[PDB]
């Protein structure tokens, strides 16, 4: 068994050297290259007293959730500044948040191992605490909204786990990481994802089976943002070690690296713009750097928040890029 | 031990579409939806809802 | 504050 | 004299630097704190300090020009009551600030249980915009008894006019003598004994408690506080004590004129207490070090 | 438009509840406790329990406080380290008599040597640069008879001798000072954990009392 294993990796790699003929870069030198990307700050949310680690987009391009240790979930208007709702938590430790792409449910975690949903739609008129999902040993790290009646977390005990909100159990649980999970992101067809752990490892699981699909190991540090190209076909990883990494699903390669010298802080939130040609990556040099997916040409700079930046989300019509940091504000960028 | 072979196994049989097609693949979604990223082509204020 | 005469 | 000429051209040098240093200091205090970081207590007071003494110093050329061609006021009635009012308010608040400032820092020193849980952002603006009313109401004489009056010989000098009020030369001399009376003793002691007291005992028992409870890592929070309130005595001191003497002895300088040396002295202590205005930025905004941070970020 | 003034005086509601309960939560002291391997966690919280992460909520002396244990956390830590950057202090637990006592986990590393390595990754992290760490060394009652039997030299082979109470606690304590690398910013607040009455408290009120002080005068350029 032992032997084998070892075999079985290097087969891995063995078919890996067949599959890589030519780079993403090499084939991508003829295009038009973006250039440069001015997006200047539109609009900054003040309302968080507290260092912000998580923000969700919701489907309408209206309306976003911002999560920050102080205690409150707030439902930001992006439009014109206006908090929707004020949700107080019962634990101010949180780290992660969702909004349900109907926009009924918000689903907040942290280090009190709970995932508590949050309905938004009551009759009288106060956000109320709709479930509270236990049954997590490690802190939740991210967590996403399948749809209104399940959803699926991440979580530090090393195992990310699929849940019922109107059930309230775990539906299924995905093993197969080594460190502990730190992002999770969903496909446009919600049938796959995968999630980012410790281990520099990207598992690709299916929702429905429950077994990762797919293992892609290319990185070097931990793992602390992950997001799926627009098309659903690849995704790109952001690490502690300053470069961000795209994997093909299709084709188990390290598609290519976003890397500079200038840069040597780890990478916190990634995401992809509606096109997937803008990968724009928050880091800890207090700064978002906007990467060219196909040429890893940086083409723009977010600069501007006074603290470490955390979340980066881009929202589904594109309109806009909200970035939060740990300086209790959330810029509104285009 | 065993659980980490089984799971080995099951990606080793899957498909491996050559790094190549799969890069040319790629390019051609940015492309068709080149037109419709905001980010990538700004478009006046009007059709900004943040001014 | 000012000596004003 | 060549010495009474240096005498007098000194104070226009050490007014225009007054108002360099106090424009650049108060314009970059505003622009960091209240604007690039979040509002604090500590903060509030900061901003108050920065918009007094920017507001001082924006009204101090007209000062400058008009004591550069002895206390002739060029400009119209509406303006010297304008600059004028602007100045008293601004200088009774800016001292009724440095006094807060004392007296918050001897309370979260003394009881940090009242200040973790008592201090609040909501209290601190009403307690800090008290002062603002205390500053208006001893300015209130300059609001009604300040009048432009132009002498036989064409020069205009706006200063306290009392023909109006008294309507009799003895009733108007009364009035006069009486009022002039009240507003030095007012100066004196709301402007000078109430804050120096409160500045030093405030700033003495956070030495005392300090000293006594062993922070005292460095000399440089005995350097910041014996800074403080050696500037804030050296300079106010001298200004408030020739305001008292020229009170006390008004009637003959009035009358007689025995006592000439307050009204040629009365020039370099007003001088000495705009520098110290203009010098409050530097002396307790940018000795924390979280301010000189964001400004050397900025 | 009426609407859109209707939306927005819901923001300004809103807003005020905001910092009513900021202020709220700006005015309780949070604490942080870290030090696992029955170090005396659990021994501490019970004296100042009068009213994931276990949260307790205690009032003494007309000053809230506010703890927060990690023990439940089996995760990395330098992962949600973090989050607690801007505590009031960190409240270290130390079992005394653990010298001899090995971890359960690893039988060939020290549960002595752990305590300190893990209270030095704390001193050395980033994120807690200026917090003071109030650290109490526990069951000073079962160290003080179990110092006879058994001497320092399994764990601290350089140690002089006069195998005391006094003496080993001091060396102990001073040991664990020495791992502080930045000097004249934190200070540590050693303290043994004494069973009299309020008394346990109370040291915790007056070294939260002398950071909140050494917190203040720093904010206003003080310090």
């Amino acid at each position: 068994l032992r032997q084998e294993a070892e075999q079985l990796k290097n087969q891995i790699r063995d078919a890996r050297k067949a599959c890589a003929d030519a780079t993403l870069s090499q084939i991508t030198n003829n295009i038009d290259p973006v250039g440069r990307i001015q997006m200047r700050t539109r609009r900054t949310l003040r309302g968080h007293l507290a260092k912000i680690y998580a923000m969700h987009w919701g489907t309408d391009s209206r309306l976003l959730v911002s999560a920050s240790q102080d205690g409150k979930l707030i439902i930001w208007d992006s439009y014109t500044t206006n908090k929707v709702h004020a949700i107080p938590l019962r634990s101010s430790w949180v780290m992660t948040c969702a909004y349900a792409p109907s926009g009924n449910y918000v689903a907040c975690g942290g280090l009190d191992n709970i995932c508590s949903i949050y309905n938004l739609k009551t009759r009288e008129g106060n956000v109320r605490v709709s479930r509270e999902l236990a049954g997590h040993t490690g802190y939740l790290s991210c967590c996403r909204f399948l749809d209104d009646n399940q959803i699926v977390t991440s979580s530090g005990d090393t195992t990310c786990a699929l849940w019922d909100i109107e059930t309230g159990q775990q539906t299924t649980t995905f093993t197969g990481h080594t460190g502990d999970v730190m992002s999770l992101s969903l496909a446009p067809d919600t049938r796959l994802f995968v999630s980012g752990a410790c281990d520099a490892s990207a598992k690709l699981w299916d929702v429905r089976e429950g077994m990762c699909r797919q293992t892609f190991t290319g990185h070097e540090s931990d793992i602390n943002a992950i997001c799926f190209f627009p098309n659903g076909n690849a995704f790109a990883t952001g690490s502690d070690d300053a470069t961000c990494r795209l994997f093909d699903l299709r084709a188990d390669q390290e598609l290519m690296t976003y890397s500079h010298d200038n840069i040597i802080c780890g990478i916190t939130s990634v995401s992809f713009s509606k096109s997937g040609r803008l990968l724009l990556a928050g880091y800890d040099d207090f700064n978002c750097n906007v990467w060219d997916a196909l040429k890893a040409d940086r083409a723009g700079v977010l600069a501007g928040h006074d603290n470490r930046v955390s979340c980066l989300g881009v929202t589904d019509d594109g309109m806009a890029v909200a970035t939060g940091s740990w300086d209790s504000f959330l810029k509104i960028w285009n | 031990a065993r659980k980490l072979v089984e799971q080995l196994k099951m990606e080793a049989n899957i498909d491996r579409i050559k790094v190549s097609k799969a890069a040319a693949d790629l390019m051609a979604y940015c492309e068709a939806h080149a037109k419709e990223d905001p980010l990538l082509t700004p478009v006046p204020a009007s059709e900004n809802p943040f001014r | 504050m000012l000596f004003i005469i | 004299s060549a010495g009474y000429t240096v005498l007098r051209i000194l104070p226009l040098v050490v007014l225009g630097v007054t108002f360099v240093l106090g424009v650049l200091g108060n314009g970059l205090v505003i622009w960091v704190a209240g604007f690039r970081m979040t509002r604090t207590v500590t903060t509030i007071c900061y901003l108050n300090l920065a918009l007094a003494d920017f507001s001082f110093t924006a009204t101090l050329p007209f000062l400058i020009v008009s004591m550069a061609m002895g206390e002739k006021w060029p400009f119209g009635w509406f303006l010297c009551k304008l600059i004028h009012i602007v100045v008293d308010i601004n200088l009774f608040g800016s001292v009724f600030l440095i006094g807060f400032i004392a007296l918050d820092r001897c309370i979260c020193v003394l009881h940090p249980v009242w200040a973790q849980n008592h201090r609040t952002v909501s209290l601190a603006m009403k307690v800090i915009v008290g002062p603002w009313i205390l500053a208006l109401v001893l300015t209130l004489p300059v609001f009604l008894f300040l009048t432009t009056v132009t002498i036989p010989n064409g020069d205009t000098y706006c200063t306290f006019n009392f023909a109006s009020w008294g309507g009799t030369p003895e009733e108007r001399l009364k009035v006069a003598i009486t009022m002039l009376t009240a507003r030095g003793i007012i100066r004196f002691v709301i402007g000078f004994l109430l804050p120096m007291s409160i500045v030093a005992i405030c700033y003495g028992l956070i030495a005392a408690k300090i000293h006594k409870k062993g922070m005292i890592k460095s000399s440089r929070p005995l350097r910041v506080l014996t800074a403080v309130v050696a500037s804030f005595f050296i300079c106010w001191f001298p200004f408030q004590l020739v305001a008292l003497l020229g009170t006390v002895w008004l009637k003959e300088m009035l009358f007689y004129g025995k006592y000439k040396i307050i009204d040629i002295l009365v020039n370099p202590t007003s001088s000495l207490a705009f520098f110290n205005s203009c010098l409050n930025p530097m002396l307790y905004v940018f000795v924390g070090q979280d301010f000189r941070e964001r400004l050397i970020h900025s | 438009s009426a609407e859109d003034k209707a939306a927005a005086e819901r923001s300004k509601m809103i807003d005020k509840n905001l910092r009513e309960d900021g202020e709220k939560a700006a005015r309780e002291v949070k604490l942080l406790l870290l030090g696992a391997g029955e170090s005396g966690k659990n021994t501490i919280v019970k004296q100042m329990k009068i009213i994931g992460i276990v949260e307790t909520h205690f009032t003494f002396k007309d000053l809230h406080f506010k703890m927060f244990d990690v023990g439940a956390q089996r995760s990395e830590r330098k992962k949600w380290i973090h989050c607690f950057e801007g505590v009031t202090a960190i409240i270290f637990c130390v079992a005394l008599s653990a010298y001899d006592l090995v971890l359960a986990e690893d039988e060939e590393m020290n549960r002595m040597h752990a305590s300190m390595k893990l209270f030095d990754s704390i001193c050395n992290n980033k994120w807690f640069t200026d917090t003071s760490i109030i650290l109490f060394l526990n069951k000073k009652d079962l160290f003080e008879e179990k110092i006879t039997h058994s001497p320092l030299t399994i764990c601290f082979p350089e140690y002089t001798g006069a195998n005391k109470y006094d003496e080993a606690a001091s060396y102990i304590q001073s040991k664990f000072e020495d791992l502080n690398k930045r000097k004249d910013t934190k200070e540590i607040y050693t303290h043994f954990t004494c069973s009299t009455d309020t008394k346990n408290v109370q040291f915790v009120f007056d070294a939260v009392t002398d950071v909140i002080i050494k917190n203040n005068l720093k904010d206003c350029g003080l310090f």
